[PDB]
């Protein structure tokens, strides 16, 4: 209880960090996040779990899983294959000429 | 009695029964359900279902016709053979799409003067260009896999004009900004960082 | 065990000697930019306020408290690692095992790094699979859509003749619009036709 | 006439019955038995001096909290009915995962792998008899935290049959 | 009890947000003075592309059904 | 709340600006010296020196901490760690095998819906029809 009151002034001296806009609103900020994470069913871009002084070697990860190297090239083949199929449709031209 | 459960329990939903019939013990119901949130292009669905008239039990349920908007989206959903995961997962989809388009429209209203801002997809992706910095906020609503609720996946993508930066670190940035702000003020802080003339 | 606390005590005394040499470093930094008599006076106020701040008993008490905290940290480490002798619980217990008989220690560190790599790649692959599952779900929905729509099971040629149907529908629309323009010629009829054309085109 | 209308209203599983006040009615449809669950009633009262809803009466089991989660959204600002729908959705998700666990227990009982059971209100100290070794398990939400063998919750069926042979 | 848990959460989130503030300082220096993505670890273009792909050529909605619902309606209004 | 910030509290309260403020030696150097305006300058010099000693102290503190924790049954955990290493790679093989089926599915779909046809020829017809429709709408 007493150490919590000792920590409140730590919050006050903390909240004057070097940022003009993005630290000047959280003086109902995180409770808004916990309110709309469930209302939108929001789990956003989930951060990768703690590095713990070991750098996130993506090269070692792609070496350990050989499937994703084929998945990305199959996806690239699909995209380059039928983006041209989109370009033969003129949906944007129709949307421009109508609305 | 009727009016409160008609509208305030499930806002922007149109419920209406089409036909009732009784055979001999099975009772057949034909009904249509319309989610009228996006009134520019609303979407409805029609079902045919069966009871006993005592201990009302759904033996079989079949799809008569779905509206043109969601007849593909409500087909991968409707393979679970469970209505409570098929009609509690459509209203939430409609509400999530409404919140997505409302957030994007409110972000247009705060950037249409200084910068330029449009929608790359129908309502999924929003692109803001300034000065020549570019920001793109993606709001993906995809159906449950085959939990059961619709899947919302907020993403960001920032170009300085010449090149793209890393996605993992900006994802951590988005995580922090939404975490201590929320979806609206967090993205407002992100586009303020996109401006960064003073703040 | 007590040799660890002895080394902590000697390093604490070494850091106190570092602090007094740093005080002398204040003394010869302020020399030249300040008068040396002023330097001696401020040294005197350092003696009568700041020198007695590092009391001999207080630093040893702090060293003993640090040693006790390190011993209870080692005890807690032992408790978690002996619990770890016996899916997300595994990754959790791995990310709370600490970082460190030289060969066993080196191999522990090396395989600890190589196993943090596996633990990280686990949720990397999990997120990738969660994306690809939704992709395949939408693709399968489209394929069964075109399968039971035409009821002909020739959906491979459906994506090749869509351009022809598209352009003949556009040609029929153009002919109908030209006939309406050359036939009706009325402002309200043209306004209603334009409204009906632009209503379902995008909205 | 109206009877089919309350059936249409009740198939959802979340309904709000007006009162002079509110009442949230919750039911979970079972896919196996093709029948609804017991109706859970949450009679919700509005504060006069604070202008915010608070719990008056609950028919929830003691395992599921309707107060801690109730103040977990919007900082207790439950004035809007959207936040009430959020609370209803969260407790419905908890109810359907608890019902899934109970249905797994009932399915494993119907498979006759074990003997007669005694299910509790919290689905933690559910006891059953095995041919030689009677095992008690301390289990959280879809997760066993202790397997007290003396003589993922679904993954039990992965390994208990392994213990059976 | 709960107080020590709150203190532990505090000590965690302080270093979290100061690392965050250093990352915002680094990106602000990068942006005003001038990080890249050239791999396949987590990229979001796939699902956006697929969701556009299916909605453009949906045999139920697509464009051909919309263009048909335009032109046959116009013919009905004309004839 | 561990021992390193205990050292930080022990060094921060024994730093010169703490209970010896600017006004303190300002009053102590009123008639003692003549450089009254340079007291402030020496004061930001004091903050600079304090600021980089309070950054270089962490180097030695964390160096000795990692040295003592590096010098901290014993060989029993090695076999368990190989057990965990063999468990998780086989566990990830399941996800890799699940990904292989999906990527083969999408690769089959991509060649199933490819149409090496005259899309550009139809594109000119659609553009001409759109231009005629635009002309008619402008005339409307």
């Amino acid at each position: 209880m007493n150490l919590k009151t000792n920590n409140k002034k730590r919050l006050t001296e903390k909240l004057i960090q070097k940022d003009l806009h993005p630290v000047l609103n959280k003086a109902d900020g995180p409770v808004t996040f916990r309110n709309d994470s469930h209302e939108l069913n929001l789990m956003l871009n989930d951060p990768i779990k703690s590095t713990a002084d070991v750098r996130l070697d993506k090269e070692e990860v792609l070496s350990l899983l050989p499937s994703l190297k084929e998945y990305t090239k199959k996806s690239k083949e699909l995209k380059e294959t039928m983006g041209q199929m989109i370009s033969d449709s003129h949906e944007e031209e129709i949307k421009e000429v109508f609305v | 009695r009727l009016s409160y459960l008609r509208d305030h329990t499930y806002p922007h939903l149109q419920v209406s029964v089409q036909s009732r019939d009784r055979v001999h013990g099975i009772e057949v119901l034909v009904v249509n359900y319309k989610f009228c949130r996006n009134t520019m292009n609303p979407f409805e669905i029609q079902f045919k279902m069966f009871y006993k008239f005592e201990d009302s039990t759904l033996l079989k349920w079949e799809i008569l016709r779905i509206s043109t908007n969601v007849r593909l989206k409500a087909k991968q959903l409707l393979a679970t053979r469970n209505f409570q995961k098929c009609l509690l997962s459509l209203y939430e989809f409609d509400k999530i799409k409404s919140k997505k388009t409302g957030i994007f429209q409110n972000l247009i209203n705060l950037l249409k003067r200084k910068t330029r801002c449009y929608l790359m997809n129908n309502s999924d992706s929003l692109i803001v260009e300034r000065v020549t910095i570019k920001l793109q906020i993606n709001f993906i609503i995809t159906m449950p896999g085959e939990c059961f609720l619709p899947m919302s996946k907020i993403s960001i993508a920032l170009w300085k004009g010449g090149e793209r930066f890393n996605q993992i670190d900006l994802d951590e940035i988005c995580y922090g900004l939404i975490k201590e702000y929320g979806v609206k003020t967090g993205l407002k802080e992100i586009c303020n960082v996109c401006l960064f003339p003073d703040m | 065990m007590t040799d660890t606390y002895n080394s902590i005590s000697n390093f604490i005394e070494n850091e106190l000697t570092a602090l007094l040499s740093s005080d002398d470093y204040l003394m010869d930094d302020l020399a030249g930019e300040l008068p040396n008599e002023v330097c001696r006076l401020l040294k005197a106020q350092v003696i009568e306020k700041r020198k007695d701040a590092m009391s001999r008993g207080k630093q040893d008490l702090l060293s003993k408290e640090i040693y006790d905290n390190e011993s209870e940290l080692r005890a807690s480490q032992s408790q978690q690692i002996m619990e770890l002798v016996g899916i997300e619980r595994l990754i959790e217990d791995v990310l709370k095992l600490p970082q460190m008989d030289l060969k066993v220690l080196s191999e522990y560190s090396n395989l600890r790094k190589d196993l943090i790599l596996k633990c990280q790649a686990l949720q990397i692959g999990e997120s990738k699979l969660s994306d690809i599952l939704s992709q395949t779900n939408s693709i399968n929905s489209l394929t069964t859509s075109i399968k039971e729509a035409s009821e002909d099971d020739d959906i491979s040629e459906y994506f090749a003749t869509y351009n022809g149907k598209l352009v003949v529908a556009l040609e029929e629309m153009k002919l109908l619009l030209e006939e309406a323009v050359k036939t009706f010629g009325n402002s309200p009829e043209k306004r209603e036709k334009i409204k009906k054309i632009l209503s379902e085109l995008k909205k | 006439d109206y009877i089919v209308l309350e059936n249409v209203y009740r198939m959802f599983g979340i309904t709000f019955f007006p009162l002079v006040m509110l009442g949230i009615r919750l039911e979970v449809f079972s896919e196996r038995t093709s029948q609804f669950e017991k109706p859970h009633y949450v009679l919700l009262k509005k504060r006069i001096k604070s202008n915010s809803w608070f719990l008056f009466k609950h028919t929830i089991p003691s395992f599921i909290d309707v107060q801690g989660i109730f103040d977990d959204t919007n900082g207790g600002l439950v004035i809007s009915h959207d936040d009430a729908y959020l609370f209803a959705k969260r407790v419905f998700l908890q109810l359907v995962e608890v019902q899934k666990r109970r249905q797994i227990f009932k399915d494993l009982e119907a498979k006759k792998i074990i003997h007669d059971l005694d299910l509790d209100l919290e689905s933690s100290m559910v006891s059953f008899f095995v041919k030689d070794i009677k095992v008690e398990l301390f289990v959280k939400q879809n997760e066993i935290v202790s397997c007290s063998i003396l003589d993922s919750l679904d993954d039990l069926e992965l390994k208990l049959n392994h213990s059976f042979a | 009890g709960k107080d020590w848990h709150d203190l532990q959460n505090e000590q965690a989130k302080l270093n979290d947000k100061v690392k965050l503030n250093k990352r915002l300082n680094d990106l602000t220096s990068t942006l005003l003075g001038k990080d890249s993505e050239d791999d396949s670890i987590r990229d979001d273009s796939n699902i956006l592309d697929i969701a556009h792909f299916v909605d453009l050529m949906d045999p139920y909605n697509g464009l051909l059904k919309k263009i048909n619902k335009i032109n046959e309606n116009l013919s009905n209004e004309l004839q | 709340m561990n021992s390193e910030q205990l050292l930080h509290n022990y060094v921060s309260d024994s730093l010169l600006t703490t209970l010896i403020s600017f006004q303190e030696f300002k009053q102590q150097l009123q008639s003692y010296t003549s450089d009254e305006q340079q007291l402030q300058h020496w004061y930001e010099l004091l903050q600079a020196r304090d600021a980089r000693v309070t950054s270089e102290l962490e180097a030695r503190i964390k160096q000795f901490f990692i040295t003592l924790r590096s010098r901290l049954s014993l060989e029993t955990l090695i076999d368990a760690l190989y057990k965990i290493n063999d468990l998780l790679q086989q566990r990830l093989q399941i996800l890799d095998d699940a990904i292989q089926e999906k990527t083969s599915e999408l690769a089959e779909f991509e060649n199933m819906v490819r149409s090496p046809s005259a899309g550009d020829n139809a594109i000119p017809g659609l553009l001409q029809i759109i231009q005629s429709y635009i002309n008619l709408l402008e005339e409307n």
